[PDB]
């Protein structure tokens, strides 16, 4: 999460106020990394952080639900016996 | 697989060269992906749009790290020879086309089915023991059924020569592709250089016009290129020999003169077209199989049966 | 295959252990490459805001990072995936303790063999239909096999006891894991304070750090905690089933109600325990074997065989 | 089988509710006011999530 | 595989342990290859080339990033102890030698042929119907001929393997080598496991290139290389304990003579003579996995059973 | 595989040594791809284009990061011995050459067919019931299979004795392996000492950097030296094994196979003297297991044919 500070602030909000010259922030690389980590943890929404893990968890639940009766032994015995006698 | 009998020494050994060309293509492609860059430093002393080349202290260029990265990217894109950048991809492409040309013989369904039937009945005739008594000069029913299968397969295969023409076309494609590859690789191998001189005219964004770049994976690529050439050269020689062999004699006319002269059954006629070429390939792999199969092609062997 | 003797709780714990191992592997991969701490010195040195200059190089910053990672960070936040891997490997090795024993596995193979043979035996269904030739000879051979199994297995006492040991071990390990995880799960936090004395090297002695993977490790710790909780409820219900009903004795009174025969001797000890196992699997096998357990049924079979 | 289908359909309902409700929160530009002025020197930062 | 009948519980336990130390080797090798560095900071104030260790402002070392990398490389290669740098590679080498010592019985052709023949005849006897019939103590004529044939194979295989003892000698040799190697690993590892430290002071004399004489480095993967080593040590100890038990099993009973006294007493055929040398040791290993295989193979080794089968085939 | 019976202890030991050499070659190749570099710092003080090297404060070289990267790349290309750079590719190429030389036996179609058909006869002779009856001293189906296998044995004896292609191929492979071992040992032993940690490069980039001479630390230098020593030890083992194999071929004529011992021990005293290529294959199968040869050789006696024909009729 590439974070850049707002030089001009107006009550917790960026003010947004001959060649152009780059803005000097006087921040080290490590201060930038710290700002990245803190804002990534605090402000970026939990969905954008745990979307792949939520998808994986949902797929695991779906696959367990679809294949539950194949592994549940009380129904697995019936299914296996039915398969054997049907093919035979 | 089951086609090992139909793979003479040129087929198997060039396949090994084909599988070792692919290794240097994947190795080169990994190199091109990972660390194929150019470290470019500006030439402060520039004369006639070229580097003048005119205790000690370091030279300040007053360039940001991102300006250096931009210079690297622009000079890598514009002033690095395309052979140096795309050698592994070209090797991979040529190797894939070589593999496709050497396996489309077995993947094309017409020739695939014909070769599969020939191999299957050749193997089941080799398993037959009555050929021993034949060459010495319920089991009887099995020999008769296999005789009928062999005859009815021959009447189906000897009509056309699709396999022979396809093999000729594949070998000719291989040799002409080898010629093109060796020619253009010899032409463009010298363009892979460690040090290069880039001149991209980005003075507006950087402040310098000419830069002198160093390409790390050049010499490695260079020797890889040389290695590739060596492999290609060897490949071509084998392909050249294949041409000569397939132009040495009529591969579409298999003569059983030696076998029918050695054995008592001299009634064996001359085989033509795909069956003849396939028996020639069998003779190349093992003369035992053709001699052992020849007795069931003779009708006086059925007279013995 | 001994999956027939495996009940639903055993296979449930097996997939739970597989999921736990996957969680541990994922955590170890996170610890290998994505685990890093970021430390900034404390008390450095429409408005305009100017950044605080620490006057530190990149190497001093890396030195502070790893000096606070080694010391300030709690050992749980650094070695949670390895502990998960160790505990789940112990769980997987302990899950088949009752399965891997040589004499126990020989008894299990013998029991499943005789039960499958009598299930495949037509005389079981024939006698069940009758009460409620060659196959008679095979039935008599199977009945003497039943007697041999009774004389070979029923007198022993290793199976139920060692199953109880396995369940107790699982429950104890679950309790220890839950206790230590709940005690040390508050240690995994995002922002930490590092007070190493590297003032002679970096000029500062107090640093505020953040552990970038603390949130993901907290989520993984809660997921592993809930998995261990489910495992523990499974093992607690297994303990309840082991201790609530005595598996030293299997009452065949349900067969006595269904089948008209009444001289059915109640099985005892490991015979009762394994019949409880197969009743949890499929009670039809038990009620069909019970008519092959009665000696009055043996006398009737002898009478019919002599008549034939 | 009936229970598995019921669980799958209610799981689908829950997923297709909460995912479509929170799918608009994946933004590129995010403003963060995390109050670390004592360490960095600034208060508000305009981050970009790649 | 098909050779599991010759692998006792100690052999499979050693295989599992060696698999775990292979996992240790691959993990440590990945760690060492990827993220093993050594961040070194110069000691600004030094008293006799020793770090004095005397709001706050950061210390300016006036060193570039490349000078820092040079310092890291030199103090990693000249002052960090060799055990910390080469622990995973040593673990991999020792694990590979342990696996090679385990499978030198498995791959060496002179004993491998005997193992193949013994396993093949044991598997044939396990699936032979007349073997089950004799264990139960009317046949197919071809089955009786094959049974007499397998009797002849048993006699000729006895004459083949009883003349030599290379199999038992080989197994004892690999056991002794494993014990000696485990002793060496334990000794050198308990000696050098304390050399893996986090904070290491380095004095490399590169003042002409960087401007500093003594530096203090902090090796990142030290503690994680520490505990792994300790845990590695634990596995090795278990391996050694298992190996030592095998050594005890070499000397508790003479494996070159394996008696049939228990087998003939429980069976009807109380006539069988004892076996010797490689046959005796291999039957001991069979008893280690399962005595049922040896007891079942015992009915194909006796002469009374040979006479009984001859009479039956006369009837058959 | 099917050719396991044709691989003696020397062949399988060389196979495992080649596998280990390939493993360390891949290890070194990945290491050189990823972590191989050299950290080069300029020599601030010079004496005739050399390195004078005359609280402490750090030396300011006034070089950018990219100037340092350029210095590293140029010194790595120019002043670093080619062995230290291409050692992983050298061991990989040598291991591949050794493996191809060892496995060319089973890939050349003539020799591959000979070994495969020999393996089939040996296997079905080991499983032949008439082999069992001949060793002891009959169903009609087993008698038919026995007669067929006898005819296959004699026709194989005629087919393989005419030319010794397999013996020449194996001898040439062993000679090539020995020569390759010798060359590898001399050049590697000569060139190991050039893998050093510290290397001084005078590459003359003063127009781009400002310094002439630099001192470089090669990080993967001691690791490469250790891998080179391990490779040297492995090649020592490989070469000693190959020298033993060459001595085994050369001490005695493998083109002649006296069946005197087996024909004296076994009942059949009419066993023919196997010669040329068949003698070589029988020596190989002896090096694997003498029992295979003893149980295959019962099909070479003409006396057993007479017993087989008589028992077929009876
Ligand atoms: C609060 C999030 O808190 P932070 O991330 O601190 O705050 C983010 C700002 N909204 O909400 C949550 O806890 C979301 C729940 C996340 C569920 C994700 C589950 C991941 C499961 C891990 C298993 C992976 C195994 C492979
Ligand atoms: C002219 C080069 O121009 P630029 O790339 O601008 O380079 C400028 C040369 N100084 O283009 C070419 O000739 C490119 C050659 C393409 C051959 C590569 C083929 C690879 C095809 C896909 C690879 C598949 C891998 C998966
Ligand atoms: C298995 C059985 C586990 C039982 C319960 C374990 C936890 C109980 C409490 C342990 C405890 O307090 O000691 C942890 C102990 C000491 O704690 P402190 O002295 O606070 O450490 C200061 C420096 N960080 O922590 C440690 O430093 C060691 C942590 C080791 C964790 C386990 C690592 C195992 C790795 C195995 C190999 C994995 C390969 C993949």
């Amino acid at each position: 999460m590439i974070c850049l500070p707002c030089k001009w602030v107006t009550k917790d909000s960026c003010n947004d106020s001959t060649g152009p010259t780059g803005i000097k922030y006087d921040l080290d690389r490590h201060q930038y990394n710290y700002v990245d980590a803190v804002c990534y943890e605090n402000r970026l929404h939990w969905f954008a952080k745990y979307f792949p893990y939520l998808v994986l968890l949902h797929t695991l639940i779906f696959l367990a639900c679809s294949n539950f009766w194949f592994k549940f032994p009380r129904t697995s015995s019936k299914l296996e016996h039915f398969v054997s006698i049907l093919l035979k | 697989p089951a086609y090992r009998i139909l793979k003479p020494w040129w087929d198997v050994f060039t396949d090994y060269i084909s599988i070792v060309m692919l290794m240097i293509a994947v190795f080169g492609g990994t190199l091109q992906v990972d660390q194929d860059k150019m470290i470019c430093l500006p030439c402060k002393w520039v004369t006639k749009d070229s580097c003048n080349d005119s205790g000690p202290t370091g030279i300040k260029y007053d360039l940001d790290r991102h300006q250096y990265n931009y210079v690297d990217a622009v000079c890598y894109e514009n002033r690095l020879h395309w052979f140096a950048k795309y050698f592994p991809y070209l090797v991979l492409l040529h190797t894939l086309i070589f593999l496709a040309c050497s396996n489309f013989w077995f993947k094309f369904p017409r020739t695939s089915s014909k070769l599969e039937h020939f191999v299957s009945i050749l193997l089941k005739c080799f398993d037959s023991p009555w050929t021993t008594r034949a060459l010495s000069e319920k089991e009887g029913e099995q020999a008769k059924a296999l005789f009928e299968k062999v005859k009815k397969f021959r009447t189906h295969v000897e009509e056309g020569d699709i396999v022979y023409r396809l093999y000729m076309r594949q070998t000719i494609i291989k040799v002409i592709k080898f010629a093109l590859i060796i020619c253009y690789t010899v032409y463009y191998v010298h363009n892979i250089k460690f040090d290069v001189d880039c001149t991209v005219d980005i003075e507006s964004l950087t402040g310098y016009r000419t830069y002198r770049c160093a390409h790390p994976l050049a010499t490695l690529f260079k020797i890889l290129a040389s290695f590739y050439i060596s492999l290609v050269i060897f490949y071509g020689l084998i392909c050249m020999y294949t041409l000569w062999w397939m132009l040495r004699r009529s591969l579409k006319k298999y003569s059983f003169e030696s076998i029918r002269e050695e054995s008592s059954y001299s009634d064996i006629p001359d085989v033509k077209n795909d069956f003849a070429f396939m028996l020639h390939l069998i003779d190349q792999y093992d003369p035992l199989y053709s001699k052992r199969f020849a007795v069931f092609l003779s009708e006086v062997s059925e007279n013995k049966l | 295959a001994f999956r027939v003797l495996k009940p639903w709780w055993d296979v449930f714990t097996d997939y739970l252990s597989v999921a736990m191992l996957m969680i541990g592997v994922f955590g170890c991969t996170l610890q290998v490459m994505q685990d890093k701490i970021i430390c900034l010195p404390k008390r450095v040195q429409t408005v305009e805001m100017k950044g605080l200059k620490t006057d530190l190089d990149l190497q001093q910053y890396s030195f502070i990072n790893q000096m606070c990672y080694e010391r300030a960070l709690h050992w749980y936040a650094k070695y949670f995936p390895y502990l998960v891997l160790i505990h789940t490997l112990v769980f997987m090795l302990c899950s088949n303790f009752w399965f891997k024993f040589p004499g126990s596995s020989s008894k299990i193979e013998h029991f499943i063999s005789i039960l499958g043979k009598c299930f495949d035996s037509p005389w079981t269904t024939r006698a069940l239909s009758e009460v409620s030739k060659k196959e008679g000879e095979q039935a008599k051979a199977l009945f003497e096999k039943v007697k041999k199994f009774r004389l070979h297995v029923e007198e022993g006492d290793i199976l139920y006891a060692m199953y109880v040991r396995q369940t107790v071990l699982k429950v104890i390990k679950f309790l220890i894991i839950i206790a230590y995880n709940s005690a040390l799960v508050s240690k995994v936090q995002f922002t930490v304070d590092c007070n190493v004395d590297i003032q002679d090297m970096t000029g500062y002695k107090n640093f505020s750090c953040n552990h970038t993977m603390a949130h993901l490790f907290s989520k993984l710790s809660f997921c592993y905690l809930c998995f261990v909780s489910i495992y523990g409820l499974t093992c607690l219900y297994t303990l309840y089933w082991l201790f609530y009903r005595s598996l030293r004795e299997y009452s065949f009174e349900y067969v006595r109600q269904e089948t008209g025969i009444d001289d059915i001797p109640d099985v005892k000890n490991d015979f009762a325990f394994m019949l409880h196992m197969i009743d949890q699997y499929d009670p039809l096998y038990s009620k069909r074997f019970a008519v092959f357990l009665s000696e009055v049924s043996e006398n009737k079979l002898k009478q019919l065989n002599l008549n034939n």
